[PDB]
């Protein structure tokens, strides 16, 4: 079994900062590759932040994002953070946890920047 | 890294008869279709020669074709041109190049040359 | 590397230029040496504009690994050129794709895998470049002019695509009882569900042969032996002017069926060659592109003949108890 729970998104001013969380059970996440997501209303998704542990563990951010988000992981509770700094209000969407290659995926929570 | 060195140069008389090599390395030779070419005093290059990859089908300029017999060893990857029944007129430096069987007339995509052999023929 | 089947590399001026439909063999032939078929991909589905393959030709196109033997002979087809022949059809990654690890992504614009399912391929918009993860493009200064080398193209696999001899349902169904026989530890290839199982683990690479006999899904074998036969038949030759280029539908129709028009021996006892006088510079003259014939697998007991044959990188998730 794989459950991954979504949590830490709520309203914030732009250039605010927040930072969420996104357990795993079931498997470990110093050795599966994980992605964001995130679907803005009215449209399809795409890549955000992802944690490559088959590449020696290296971030990778999208250019949107970049320069702005960071994306780290622990291990001991495992959980995987994204923080966010100078949010515009582009990027008011849902955020999405998943595991590379694979379909698990978790429930989504909603991050509103306007003011 | 393609370093195709040539050979075969000289003074041959007219009429005479001389056989030019080209060793290429660093490259697939069974591959590549190799062609010769000219280059007269004060003037640009000429396609003159080419061959497929089995040795089987060559073409030769309309005023070469007469003599020229273009072959191919994968032994010891060497392209060979035999000069029969040379002409005053054929004084050029003989470049050997590669790629292509079919687009090899036009001289446009052809970076890097060998260093060349110089063939003079005296009337 | 190898050879380029006919033509030599382009040399692109005008990053709009449109990309017409030859109907001939040999000028299809000559669009796949100069990675037209590529850039015509990439302009249709990655809203790209310009050319790849640029001064460099499908000679040096990128692997995985780099050591490739299919790769040495020119004659081969990959995937992508298949795919200009009208063999099989290249789709858009979708979300669901899986980019296997391993190949050095950075820079590149356009890489395919052969997926359990059909073929994949992963191409960047204009402007841009994926990345080292191969899962994002990024803005790249390199990638501006509109036409690019072609070492930003990476085909994964040791992938060979050829002429298929229909087969039944009835040997497809042995061959799979066969496969899932031999791989009794495999539960999903690509997403594709294989042998039942109640205990998924963690995808992981997969260095397998397969072989694409052509339905719901390819057949992956451990042990076969496999061989090459050459028969010379009409897809085996390519027609071409003396230096120009490739030749047009009516005179390599003329030449391939007529059966007068000069060029090598192996194709003289094929089709019959024009002799006598030798100023024919305008009459097309007909070759036999370098591959090694086509193979003929023996697997599974008796042996059929695939679509495409292959040792490439696919994604399994094994059983756990």
């Amino acid at each position: 079994e794989v459950q991954l729970v979504e949590s830490g998104g709520g309203l914030v001013q732009p250039g605010g900062s927040l930072r969420l969380s996104c357990a795993a059970s079931g498997f470990t996440i110093s050795n599966a590759d994980m992605r964001w997501y995130r679907q803005a209303p009215g449209k399809e998704r795409e890549l955000v932040a992802l944690l490559l542990s088959s590449l020696g563990g290296s971030t990778e951010y999208a250019d949107s994002v970049k320069g702005r988000f960071t994306m780290f992981r622990d291990n001991a509770r495992n959980t995987v953070y994204l923080q966010m700094d100078n949010l515009k209000a582009e990027d008011t969407a849902v955020y999405y946890c998943n595991v590379r290659w694979t379909d698990y995926w978790g429930q989504g929570t909603q991050v509103t920047v306007s003011s | 890294e393609v370093q195709l060195v040539e050979s075969g140069g000289g003074l041959v008389q007219a009429g005479g008869s001389l056989r030019l090599s080209c060793t290429a390395s660093g490259l697939t030779f069974s591959s590549y279709a190799m062609g010769w070419f000219r280059q007269a005093p004060g003037k640009e290059r000429e396609f003159v020669a080419a061959i497929s990859w089995s040795g089987g089908d060559t073409y030769y300029e309309d005023s070469v074709k007469g003599r020229f017999t273009i072959s191919r060893d994968n032994a010891a990857n060497t392209v060979y041109l035999q000069m029969n029944s040379l002409k005053p007129e054929d004084t050029a430096v003989y470049y050997c190049n590669s790629g292509g069987i079919a687009t090899m007339k036009l001289m446009d995509q052809y970076e890097y040359w060998g260093q060349g052999t110089q063939v003079t023929v005296s009337s | 590397d190898s050879g380029p089947i006919i033509c030599a590399g382009p040399i692109h001026s005008n990053k709009s230029a449109d990309i017409p439909h030859l109907l001939g063999y040999s000028e299809k032939i000559c669009q796949i040496d100069r990675l037209i078929h590529v850039s015509s991909w990439l302009r249709n589905h990655s809203q790209f504009q310009g050319y790849v393959g640029q001064r460099g030709g499908r000679s040096q196109v990128s692997y995985y690994p780099a050591e490739n033997s299919y790769s040495r002979w020119s004659g081969l087809l990959s995937p992508c050129d298949a795919d200009w022949l009208g063999m099989l059809v290249v789709k858009k990654a979708k979300g669901s794709d899986m980019i296997v690890p391993g190949p050095s992504y950075k820079g590149k614009v356009f890489f395919e895998r052969p997926t359990f399912d059909g073929y994949v391929g992963w191409g960047c918009g204009s402007g841009k470049s994926r990345t080292e993860s191969g899962e994002l493009c990024s803005s790249d200064s390199g990638t501006s002019s509109g036409l690019l080398p072609s070492n930003r193209v990476l085909w994964i696999g040791d992938v060979a695509c050829q002429p298929m001899t229909p087969i039944p349902e009835e040997t497809f169904l042995e061959l799979k009882s066969f496969s899932q026989s031999e791989f009794p530890d495999i539960c999903k290839i690509d997403g594709i569900v294989f042998n039942q199982c109640e205990g998924e683990s963690l995808p992981q690479p997969f260095d397998v042969a397969w072989m694409d006999v052509g339905h719901s899904h390819k057949i992956i074998m451990r042990e076969h032996k496999t061989k090459w036969v050459q028969e010379s038949s009409s897809k085996d030759f390519v027609c071409y002017k003396e230096g120009t280029g490739p030749c047009s539908e009516s005179e390599e129709k003329t030449c391939k069926t007529s059966g007068s028009c000069r060029g090598d021996m192996q194709f003289c006892k094929v089709a019959g060659c024009e002799h006598g006088e030798e100023a024919s510079e305008a009459k097309c003259r007909c070759s036999l592109v370098h591959k090694p014939g086509e193979v003929v697998v023996s697997y599974g007991g008796m042996r059929v003949r695939p679509k495409c044959y292959g040792f490439s990188r696919m994604m399994a998730t094994l059983e756990v108890n």
